[PDB]
């Protein structure tokens, strides 16, 4: 459930520095991968990078390479993140998580306000209730580790956090519908909806973690025809 | 306390120690927990049952915590099996 507790809303001016934090219960940080993903508002889930607690082990995307420095604290069971010169381009919602075949733990959020390839698609659709709904995600490179696809789908609802639907391609996240069903191998990965409800209106990501960087697809927002 | 009937995750990628073994770090996703870990090793074929398992009867305590579970593949290709059935986490391992 909600293992992770993240630190409180940030309001700097530029050029500071802050240090979010992300304490974890339930579970040793040290048997984990801690990673931290960013969100501007109304845009999508950027994978920031990953530590692994248990020797300080740190890979980055190469976008946040030189603004985001993520610690790890084994005896408080808590992972960092750091951000530097922070400018309104830094402007967004940090979430902590943790897992590696897909992200099952998400923290809340926190918010830091500055005041001064994988290929999904479609970027949105519209299907009428009880039908079909399919949506793509494109690999530039084969995902697959010691024989199984490392894709994974998430659906996030306006104003939460993100949520686990399928793991390692085609596997169903407990607590969740049998409606949802993912399939795919090599490079094409879909996530089937079927039949889709009025509660599935959210917008949907695909994410690849065999190798660093674990990037997440551009998103695709689910509306139900009107 | 009975088998996991239920699917595991890998937290982690898989490690090689210094000492010639590998270490697995399982998540439970299943019912029943308190239960003990499935896990065995299989050949190329994903038939006979090769290597060992070092960890004394590994156990999943719970669907949050982490169980680490070490094991001896042999040299070659072989197949760590997590779980039961054609719910079963396949592993493919190459040990040089």
């Amino acid at each position: 459930v909600k293992l992770l507790e993240q630190s409180g809303a940030e309001l700097v001016k530029p050029g500071a520095s802050v240090r979010l934090s992300c304490t974890a219960s339930g579970f040793n940080i040290k048997d984990t991968y801690m990673s931290w993903v960013k969100q501007r508002p109304e845009q999508g889930l950027e994978w920031i990078g990953r530590i692994d607690p248990a020797n300080g082990d740190t890979k980055y995307d190469p976008k946040f390479q030189g603004k985001a420095t993520i610690t790890a604290d084994t005896s408080s069971n808590t992972a960092y993140l750091h951000l530097s010169s922070l400018t309104s381009g830094d402007t967004a919602v940090y979430y902590c998580s943790r897992g590696w075949e897909g992200f099952a733990y998400w923290g809340q959020g926190t918010l830091v306000t500055v005041s001064a390839v994988m290929t999904q698609t479609p970027a949105s659709l519209a299907v009428s209730l009880g039908q079909r709904a399919t949506i793509s995600c494109r690999a530039s490179e084969n995902v697959d580790r010691y024989g199984n696809s490392f894709m994974h789908w998430y659906q996030q609802k306006a104003g939460q956090p993100p949520k686990l639907l399928i793991y390692r391609a085609s596997n169903l996240e407990s607590g969740i519908p049998a409606r949802f069903s993912g399939s795919g191998s090599r490079t094409d990965f879909t996530l089937t909806i079927n039949p889709v409800e009025a509660d599935d209106v959210a917008t949907y990501f695909c994410q690849r973690s065999n190798e660093v960087p674990w990037t997440f697809g551009g998103g695709t927002k689910l509306e139900i025809k009107r | 306390y009975t088998m996991c009937s239920g699917k595991f995750s890998i937290d982690k990628e898989m490690a090689e120690t210094q000492h010639g073994t590998t270490v697995v770090k399982v998540k439970y996703e299943g019912a029943g927990a308190p239960c003990k870990v499935p896990i065995e090793i299989r050949d190329v074929n994903k038939e006979k049952v090769v290597g060992r398992i070092i960890s004394s009867t590994p156990f999943a305590e719970n669907t949050n915590s982490v169980t680490n579970i070490e094991l001896e593949p042999p040299f070659g290709d072989s197949y760590i099996v997590i779980g039961v059935g054609d719910s079963a986490l396949t592993l493919h391992w190459f040990r040089k």
